[PDB]
This record gives structure tokens, C-alpha cells and sequence, in this order.
């Protein structure tokens, strides 16, 4: 019936894909999607062998959506080759800044997600799958628990699914406002009950996940990736945008744009696309002096030509573009992502735990002009020293942003040295 | 001994029996807590470990571990505001003076009837719609004081 | 293994009995009917004398659930004070439009039937029982079949059934589209291998029916509760409910409400509870204009209130509750209607064959505007008049619904009369 | 006119399954029908010997029932429930539906043979109408987007 406000986020499309429904901002029941044509891949699927799922994924190019673009075909065949049981898990962490792809297709076009889960499960043999929702996504976790009892209700969950043999729960589970926790290990520790700590990798979940067993982790975006690649097979899938890196791709747009919005678009758009064409300019037709991807990377006005996609010298990351203008301070930003960076160490790797406050708590200092020379130089060390020693991606990364602004934007960090 | 009432650990206990194994249950459990009292009472960690089966010790770690858990102050209402980078950008600032303009509070306070508390956190994965704000589990863009105002006039 | 398709059709029970597993929209199989203590009803009815099974099932107020509501252990008494051998007929026709509640059984949890029928037959020693299933439930019959020889395998069918010395066969038949093959004795008709017509009654087939043989018809739901009726002893069976009209009882409803399907309720329950309360209301929150029970009466907005029950003032029938709303053109309905008993009359009387035919053809002109008025007088008489010389209850009610909607929405009608 | 081996075998078992042969005739009809698309009218001849009843009482029995028929083959029936539930929920839909696919209306075969539409009364699946089968499967109809992809599965 009634769930809690969620602001109505600009949504767009040129594929008609994952946005055919999502495009409208309200919940879409089992029975709009089923006029859709919904839950016909599933039917399809359970028709064809688990290998040839597995094939399909694979030839369709689809890589992973939540952010490292790992070949989701080649993860699932790496956890088939291990003895089951086997378990599934979607991840609807979704806390990156600036990112707010996977929620709308949660929050509008739920069973979208749900026919990918129990497609994917099936390929994997996986008999227990689990969505981990962030906790500040309260609305998507009670549309989630409603659409999975209207799948239910239908027969697409539980024992026997439509006569097959095939039998599958999914368990939603919540976040609690830990960023680590979409990382996909400190993932499998809170659905095991526990604090939210990375494991040492490998071994990869495939190997040695939830309970020690094989398990997927694959993010929103790509799961629901998986009901087209069985309803139009794979070869059609590949047409869409370029044969290397394939499918619709779900980009979300904020900051200084006139229509910030998640846009659904192909690989082999530009960025400069992005913002120009689709998102409709800068705020003010101001200029662009800088996006961050996320808080993972900030790409220059002068890098505006690369391809959204997955290559070396695309864009990459989860498609996220955060505008900055020509009078957004470089280093005020800089020391969002910094706090940002503090907040969410886990502090199990010392480098990590150490580095991620020193980095805030100097630049910090520099922002406000109360930095000594010591201050600085050691800013300058902490940050080029927060990855040694650490086991996951969030110390790899938490100085990498920051660097690159101190290399594209001198003059600025300048600025506040003199 | 702290006990939890009925209407509560009936709750608990179907988040308890919906997982697998009763441990799985743990954030759904503290969730609820904080939901039912406001915040999390250090009293209701002993009887919830013995229902999730687990230590207390490690009850408490986890109630420690998550940021969306508080065991300081009682509220009926709290008003999440992301202080990240986008929301930042977009106006933050504005948010929270509108806010200590409306109920004479700042981030990490509570106003003097227990009603309302300002927590600050980071992205809420709204950025379009940035500044964003929760209160409790509704979320919404900032606008202006006259339109938060509005907003806030129906949590009574 | 494979079966054909079924619609998942919704199942919702506040009582856990009929539907504890046809809740659930897939076959039980006999291990999983093991596993939730089922057959040993039928090990402590055949500890039991016949006639002591007779009195529990009379002293459980048990009534026909085919809708016409006689008392079961009546019917069986009846049965066993004429001379063997006695023959047992399950009737699975179940063709009433709106009607549904049968079906769910058969195809989700065939072994409650099965020991229902093995019990009634062991009470009115019966060495030979039949269902009758239509045969538009292609997918029920083939469950059917593959149950009795579950049950066959596990020695609850065949000679000396547990060491009794009671011996059945349970033969399932298929009908093959006359709705008139539901009354019992066109059914026995039909067993024996001709057209469907019914018998003049008296006798019943309790006195002269299969063979010419002592023969109790009783409706699958009827038998479906004989099980709990064993394991929980008449007493416990008569708390469920109303003293008087005990025990669980499934609504099939459909039409205008939001959540159609199956309802497992006790007997008190009110029409407007039914709706409201359990289907969730209507589509679109219309007001609710008539109830359709089946094609036998029609309920106005004002008789909402009355009990499920078989009380005088009450629901009755099948319990088949299909809901019109504000919109909804009720001679429009009463034409599907007028056409239903045009199509299955078996044409034996003369009033029946030639009044089901000229109350379709005549309210079809009436509908499309080109009646005369000697079209509307003789609708007007026919109407009353297919019901003269009837030897079943088709030519008694086939007027019966179309009269009350002529009697409750006159407006309506005169409409139409221009 | 003669039976092929698989076929007799198969109404030989159902005669064989009742006490009495003659109450397998429905059976044997419906078996018939299944293998031929329809009951050869020189079907009945034969039919009648093994159920050692007079021709005519099988003649009158296949008159009577409506599921068989002695007219159109056809590989697919979609029987398509016309009665009050499924009429109000929107059989018109489907049928239009059903004529945007196959080019047929209730009553007709497509040319090939393939397909035949047969109008039917309440199929007891009213809660989920407008309700329809194919051969012996039964569904909700949604939309033409979702029939398509229901019919195209029979080939
Ligand atoms: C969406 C969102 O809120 C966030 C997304 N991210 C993204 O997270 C990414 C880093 O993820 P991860 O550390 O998991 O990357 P990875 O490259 O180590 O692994 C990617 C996937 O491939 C699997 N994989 C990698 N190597 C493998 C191997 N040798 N064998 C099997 N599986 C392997 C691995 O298990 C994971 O599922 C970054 O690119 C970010 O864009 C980060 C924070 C928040
Ligand atoms: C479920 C379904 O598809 C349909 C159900 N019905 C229902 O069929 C009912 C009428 O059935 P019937 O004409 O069989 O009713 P009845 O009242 O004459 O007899 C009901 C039962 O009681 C027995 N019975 C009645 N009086 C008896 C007596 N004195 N002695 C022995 N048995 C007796 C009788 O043999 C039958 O089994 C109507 O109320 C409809 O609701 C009609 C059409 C289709
Ligand atoms: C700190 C941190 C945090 C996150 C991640 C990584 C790291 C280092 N990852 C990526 C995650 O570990 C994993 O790669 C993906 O979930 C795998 O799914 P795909 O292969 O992208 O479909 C991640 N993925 C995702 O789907 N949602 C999320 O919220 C996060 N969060
Ligand atoms: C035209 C027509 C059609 C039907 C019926 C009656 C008439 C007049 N009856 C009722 C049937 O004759 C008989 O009363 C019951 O089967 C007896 O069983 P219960 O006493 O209800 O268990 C009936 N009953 C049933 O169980 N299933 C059916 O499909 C039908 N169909
Ligand atoms: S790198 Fe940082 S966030 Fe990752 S496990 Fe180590 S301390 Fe925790
Ligand atoms: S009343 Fe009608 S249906 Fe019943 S036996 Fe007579 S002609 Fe046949
Ligand atoms: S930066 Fe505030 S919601 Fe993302
Ligand atoms: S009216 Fe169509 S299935 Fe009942
Ligand atoms: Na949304
Ligand atoms: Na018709």
C-alpha cells in the first residue's frame, strides 16, 4: 500500500531497457510487468540448462555494473566449478557518492531485479539468494519484501518453480549505515550476523563466500541486465552500443547540470555527451572544470572525449558523473571526498585506518588556512600512503581522486600553500 | 531484568525466524529497537543476544560497528542530512541553517522536547536531488525554509 | 514429473486446514503429505467400526460443499441401511461460473482428497470409488492419477488397505465438456459409459445410483474435510466456526475485487467481509454493485451483510462470490448468464430445452436494441417458465439470477426497454 | 479404417481400466482427438468394437459432448473462456488479440491447420481472467505482447 517518501529522481532512456518502466518514478506491481511481457525470460530460461545460461551471460559481453566490470559470465562459471551448495547475492549497497542507479530500478521496476536474481541463481544452482540493501534505503527494502511475496503469490519463487525442479528463497537483509558493507566481503561478514570487515582475497567469493561456500556477488544493475540477455538471446544483446562492451548502461548525472538524472544510454557515448546532449549543459552554461566519478576518479575539462565504457582509457567505474563548474573550489571538494574517506574505514588495515583520518584531518587544516609547513608535506606523504598493507579496494583508492586533483589542479592547491 | 514488550518481540522474533540461522537477523532486530524506543537502549543488548543466540560482547560490537545505531540520545524523529559532496555543493549549508531557523538545533543535537535530532551523514544516494534529507525513513530534497518547514510541520 | 500449465491461482486460509499446503500454488507429493502427519487419519479410521466414522462425520455438521448443503453423514446413513455393494463418487466436475475453490485441492494437494475419499469409502464399504473430473482440468487429472499410485505404492490403496481387510480401487474418469455432467446422477450416467442426462429423483443415489447400486456423490471439498474431521475428532471440528455451521470453508472470488483467488474462512464470515476485509476490496475502490453467487442467485449492495453460512438468510451455495461494480452493465451480465444455460441444457424437457434457448436469444436481441415488444413480453414469460416439468435443478434455477437482477435493478432494465 | 499399433494400444489400456469397458468411451475419445486433431467420423466404427457397444450409442455420445469435434482438425486448440467473469475482465481483448496473431476469429482454423479457436463457457480459473488454453496448457491472458510469446512456444 504506502511507503516512505522517496525524492523523484529525473530518469531517461534512448534503449528502453532497464528504464522501459523505471522511466516513470512510482512502484510497478507484478501485474504491469507481467502485461510487459515479465517473467517470460525466467520461463524461457528454465528451459534451457544452468550451462547455457552461463553461456549466454557470457558471450553477451555483460561485465560488472557496481563497478569493477568483472565478466559476469566468467565470475559465475569460476563458482559452478566449485562444489555446492552454492549461494547468490545481490548487492544493493549502493553508497558510492553521487550513484543512484541501482535504486530506481529497485524502488520503480522491482521485479526487473527479482527475475534476474532467480535467473542467475538457477545458473549457478544457488537454492538461497539474498539482496543486501543499504539502511538508507528503507522504501526499497518494503517494496523489495512486497514484490518478492507478489513473485511468490505467481509461483516464480519458492519450491518446484513452474514445474522445473528449481527451488529458490530470496532473503532481503539491511544495511546499517556502513559504506564497507557493499564491499563484497565485508558484504558476506553482516549477512553472517557480524561487524562489516573485508576478508583477505583471494580467495573471491566463488571460492569461499557465505558460510565458506561458493558464492556470486553481483551488483543491481547487472542482474538486471540478465532477463534481456535470455528474452532477446545474446547475439541481439551485443548489437546494443559496442560489440566489446555491450548493453545498456544505466549513468547517473549530478552537480552542475540542468537535468541531473539517471540516464540509460550505450558505452560508446561520450562524457561530453552525457553532459551535453542528454543532461542538457552546466548549470548556468557555465564551463566544466571538473567530474568525479564517483569518489573514485576526477577527470578534467579537457578529458571530456572518452567513451563511457569499460577500456583502459574510458571512464569506467559505475558510470557516475558529478559536474563541477569553473567556480566550484577544486580543494573544497577534494576535502569532501577526504571526509567521506575518514567516515568509512573500517580500521582493520593500520595504513588505511591511520591514513584515511590523517588525509581529512591535514586537508582540513589546509582548507582553513591553520596548516603548517609539516602539515602539508605530511598531507602530501599520508595521502600517497593509505594503500600499504590494506585488503580491499577502499584503501587502494582513498588517495587516488585526491592525487589526481593535485596533478590536474595545481593552481588552485597552489592557492592555498601561498 | 529488562524485558522487551510483547508487541515488540513478537517483531523481533519474526526477523529471527525469517533467515536461516537466528544470527542473520541481528541488524533487522537492532533496527527495530531503535525504531520502538527512539535509539538503542544498552538495557535491551543482553536479552536480544540471548534470542539471536550470540555473546553479548559481540552484540555490542555490532551495535558499535554500525552508524545508523545510537545509544546516546532518544529521538522520535531523526532528521538525516547529507553533508557529502554533492549535497555540498548544492547547498548543505542552506539545509542546515533552515533547520536551526525552524527547531534551534545543529548537527548532533536534540531539540528540548526529545522530538527532534539532526544527524549529519554521508551520501544518501539522492544526488540529483541534492540537498537531501531523511527524516525517519522518508527522504526529500531541500527546497527552502518555507517549504521544509511544511515538511516538518507533519511529523507531530 | 511434468505436468501441463496452471494459472497460479491466489490461496489465503485464517485457518490452515483445506489450504495448510494448497496455499501454495504447486503438487504435494505423498512424502511431503507424509511429513505433515498426513494418512494417519485414514490408520485411525480403519481402527474405527464404519458406523462409528458415519456418527463423528453426522455429529460434525458437515454439509455439502457441492452447494446444495445437505448434511454428509445423513447422506451416508442413507446409503448404508440398503444392501451392498455401494460404490463412492468424488464429483470434481466443479463447471459453476465463478467457481474455482475445487480445483485448488486436486491440483496442490491430491492426497487430502484421496484420504478423504479412502475414509467416507471404508464408512459406507465401498470396495470401488470414482472421481469425476472435467475435462477441462487436463492437469488435474494427470495429478490424480500419479497421486493414487503414490498412494497405491505406499499401501494405502489396493486389498487388505494396512491390514484391515478393507480393499479399494480409487478409477478416476474424465468428463468431456457438459456442465450438466456435475448434476449426480448425469455424472452416474456418464460413469456408465452414456450422454449425460440426468434421472428422475426420487431415488437418490443413495438408494438406486451406479449400477443401480447403493451410491453416495459427495463434492470434492465435502471429502477433503473427512481427514480433519478423524484427526481432530467431531467436538474440535464443530469449534471452528458457528456451532451450527461448522468447520472451514473455501470462497472463490473473482471479478471486481483486488486480490481474486481462493479464501479459507470460517462460516460467520460476512459477505462484505469476504470482499473487504479478505479481497481487499475493489478495483478502483468502486462501489460494489451485485454479488454473483455463481449463476444461481444475485446479492445487491444491500445484502452485504448476511453470513457465509447455510442458514436460511444466508450466502449458501458454493460460496462462489463474484463482485460487480458501478459500471459494470448487469443485462449485459444477465446475458452471459442467459447464455450459459443455453449452452448446456441436455434438452430431456421441454420447458428447460426450449427456455434456456429463447432467454439467450431473446435478452441477446433486447441487448442489441432490436427487440420487439412480443420479444420483451415473451422474454418476460420464458423467464419465469423454463422451470415447469424439470427432473433437475438446472430448469429450477436457470431464470433464477436473471428474475432477481429484473426484481433489484429495475432502472436498469427498463433502460433497455427504451 | 484401422487404429495405428501405438494408438490401439493406448485405448486398450483404458478399456482395460475401468470394470466395465464401455465406461472408457470418453477416454478413448479424448485420446482419439489428442491424436488426430480431431475424431475421424471412420474412427467410430472401430471404437465401437472395442467397447463392444452399438455405433450409434458412440455416435450419440461424441454428438453430445462438447470438447470433441468431428469437423476441423487442428494440431492447437485455444479454447477461450467466453463466459461472465473472463467477459467483464476483458475476453474481447484477448479475442482481438488473438486475431492481431493469427488472423482467426472464435470458430475459424488458421489456414496451415495449425491453430482453431474454440469459444468455451467457465473454465474455473475465473480469478485469473480472461483465462485461455492450448491444447491441454491454461493461462491468464496480460496483453498481446505476452500471448505472442505464449503461442509462439508451439510450433
Ligand atoms: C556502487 C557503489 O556504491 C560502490 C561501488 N564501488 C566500486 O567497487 C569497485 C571495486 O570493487 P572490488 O574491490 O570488488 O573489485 P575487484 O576488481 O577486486 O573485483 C570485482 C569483482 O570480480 C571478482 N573477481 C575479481 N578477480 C577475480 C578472480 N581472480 N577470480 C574470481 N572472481 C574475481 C570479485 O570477486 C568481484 O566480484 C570500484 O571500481 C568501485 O567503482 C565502490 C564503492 C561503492
Ligand atoms: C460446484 C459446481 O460446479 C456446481 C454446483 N451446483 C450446485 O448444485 C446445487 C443443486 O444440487 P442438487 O440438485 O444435487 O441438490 P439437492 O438439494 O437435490 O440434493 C443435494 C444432495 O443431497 C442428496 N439428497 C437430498 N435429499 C435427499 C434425501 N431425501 N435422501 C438422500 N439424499 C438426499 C442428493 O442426492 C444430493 O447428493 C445448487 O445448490 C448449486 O449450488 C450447481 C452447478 C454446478
Ligand atoms: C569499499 C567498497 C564498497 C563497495 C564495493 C567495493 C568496495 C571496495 N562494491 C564492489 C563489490 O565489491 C563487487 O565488485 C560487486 O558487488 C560485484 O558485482 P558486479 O561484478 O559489479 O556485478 C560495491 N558493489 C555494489 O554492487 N554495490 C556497492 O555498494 C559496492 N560497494
Ligand atoms: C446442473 C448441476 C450441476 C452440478 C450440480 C448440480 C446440478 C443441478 N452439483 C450438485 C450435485 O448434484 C450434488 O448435489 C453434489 O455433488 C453432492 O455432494 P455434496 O453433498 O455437495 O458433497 C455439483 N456438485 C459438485 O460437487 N460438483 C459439480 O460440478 C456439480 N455440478
Ligand atoms: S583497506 Fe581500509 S576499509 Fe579495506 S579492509 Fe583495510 S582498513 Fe578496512
Ligand atoms: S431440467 Fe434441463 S438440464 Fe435438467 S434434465 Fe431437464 S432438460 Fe436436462
Ligand atoms: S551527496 Fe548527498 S545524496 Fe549523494
Ligand atoms: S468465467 Fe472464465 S474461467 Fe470462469
Ligand atoms: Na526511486
Ligand atoms: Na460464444
Amino acid at each position: 500500500r504506502s511507503y516512505p517518501a522517496i525524492p523523484r529522481i529525473y530518469a531517461e532512456t534512448t534503449l528502453n531497457m532497464l528504464l522501459k518502466r523505471a522511466k516513470k518514478p512510482r512502484v510497478h506491481s507484478i501485474d504491469e510487468y507481467l502485461k510487459d511481457g515479465g517473467y517470460q525470460a525466467l520461463e524461457k530460461a528454465l528451459n534451457m540448462s544452468p550451462e547455457e545460461i552461463i553461456d549466454w551471460v557470457d558471450k553477451s559481453t555483460l561485465r560488472g555494473r557496481g563497478g569493477a566490470g568483472f565478466p559476469t559470465g566468467k565470475k559465475w562459471k569460476f563458482a559452478v566449478q566449485n562444489p555446492g551448495p552454492r549461494y547468490f547475492i545481490c548487492n544493493a549497497d549502493e553508497s558510492e557518492p553521487g550513484t543512484f542507479k541501482d535504486r530506481i530500478i529497485i524502488e520503480r521496476d522491482p521485479h526487473l531485479l527479482i527475475e534476474g536474481i532467480i535467473i542467475s541463481s538457477y545458473a549457478i544452482g544457488a537454492n538461497e539468494a539474498y539482496i543486501y540493501i543499504r539502511g538508507e534505503y528503507p522504501a526499497g527494502y518494503y517494496i523489495l519484501r512486497d514484490a518478492i511475496e507478489e513473485a511468490k503469490k505467481k509461483g516464480f519463487l519458492g519450491k518446484n518453480i513452474l514445474g522445473s525442479g528449481f527451488d529458490l528463497e530470496i532473503y532481503v537483509a539491511r544495511g546499517a549505515g556502513a559504506y564497507i558493507c557493499g564491499e563484497e566481503t565485508a558484504l558476506i561478514e553482516s549477512l553472517e550476523g557480524k561487524r562489516g570487515h573485508p576478508r583477505l582475497k583471494p580467495p573471491y567469493p566463488v571460492q569461499k563466500g557465505l558460510w565458506g561456500k561458493p558464492t556470486v556477488v553481483n551488483n543491481v544493475e547487472t542482474i538486471a541486465n540478465v532477463p534481456f540477455i535470455i528474452s532477446m538471446g545474446w547475439e541481439e544483446y551485443r548489437y546494443i552500443g559496442p560489440s566489446d562492451y555491450a548493453g545498456p548502461k544505466l549513468f547517473p548525472v549530478s552537480g552542475k547540470v540542468k537535468k541531473p538524472g539517471v540516464y540509460e544510454l550505450p558505452m560508446n557515448t561520450t562524457l561530453r555527451e552525457v553532459i551535453f546532449k542528454y543532461a542538457g549543459g552546466t548549470l548556468g552554461n557555465k564551463k566544466v572544470k571538473a567530474v568525479f566519478s564517483g569518489a573514485l576518479d576526477c577527470f578534467s575539462s579537457e578529458e571530456l572525449d572518452i567513451p563511457m565504457d569499460y577500456s583502459p582509457l574510458g571512464f569506467g567505474g559505475t558510470g557516475t558523473v558529478i559536474v563541477l563548474t569553473e567556480e566550484d573550489d577544486i580543494v573544497e571538494a577534494a576535502l569532501k571526498i577526504a571526509e567521506f574517506y575518514e567516515h568509512e574505514t573500517c580500521g582493520q588495515c593500520t595504513p588505511c585506518r591511520v591514513g584515511c583520518y590523517e588525509q581529512a584531518n591535514l586537508l582540513e587544516k589546509i582548507y582553513k588556512g591553520e596548516a603548517t609547513e609539516q602539515d602539508w608535506e605530511g598531507f602530501d606523504f599520508v595521502n600517497r600512503n593509505i594503500q600499504p598493507t590494506s585488503i580491499c579496494g577502499l584503501g587502494a583508492v582513498a588517495g587516488r581522486l585526491i592525487r589526481q586533483t593535485l596533478e590536474k589542479f595545481p593552481e588552485e592547491w597552489e592557492k592555498y600553500r601561498k | 531484568e529488562f524485558e522487551f514488550p510483547e508487541e515488540l518481540k513478537t517483531k523481533l522474533q519474526e526477523h529471527i525466524n525469517y533467515f536461516p540461522k537466528k544470527r542473520q537477523a541481528i541488524l533487522l532486530c537492532l533496527h527495530e529497537i531503535q525504531n520502538y524506543y527512539g535509539y538503542i537502549p544498552p538495557e535491551s543488548l543482553k536479552p536480544l543476544a540471548d534470542m539471536l543466540e550470540l555473546p553479548l560482547n559481540h552484540v555490542e560490537g555490532v551495535v558499535a560497528f554500525y552508524d545508523m545505531f545510537d545509544r546516546e540520545d532518544k529521538a522520535k524523529y531523526r532528521i538525516r542530512v547529507c553533508v557529502s559532496i554533492v549535497c555540498h555543493l548544492m547547498g548543505t549549508n542552506k539545509l542546515l541553517k533552515a533547520l536551526e531557523n525552524i527547531l534551534g538545533i545543529k548537527p548532533g543535537e536534540v531539540t528540548p522536547d526529545g522530538k527532534f535530532k539532526i544527524v549529519p551523514v554521508q551520501c544518501l544516494g539522492a544526488c540529483s536531488e541534492a540537498p537531501v534529507f531523511m527524516v525517519n525513513d522518508d527522504e526529500y530534497k531541500f527546497e527552502s525554509e518555507v517549504q521544509l518547514n511544511e515538511i516538518l510541520s507533519r511529523y507531530t
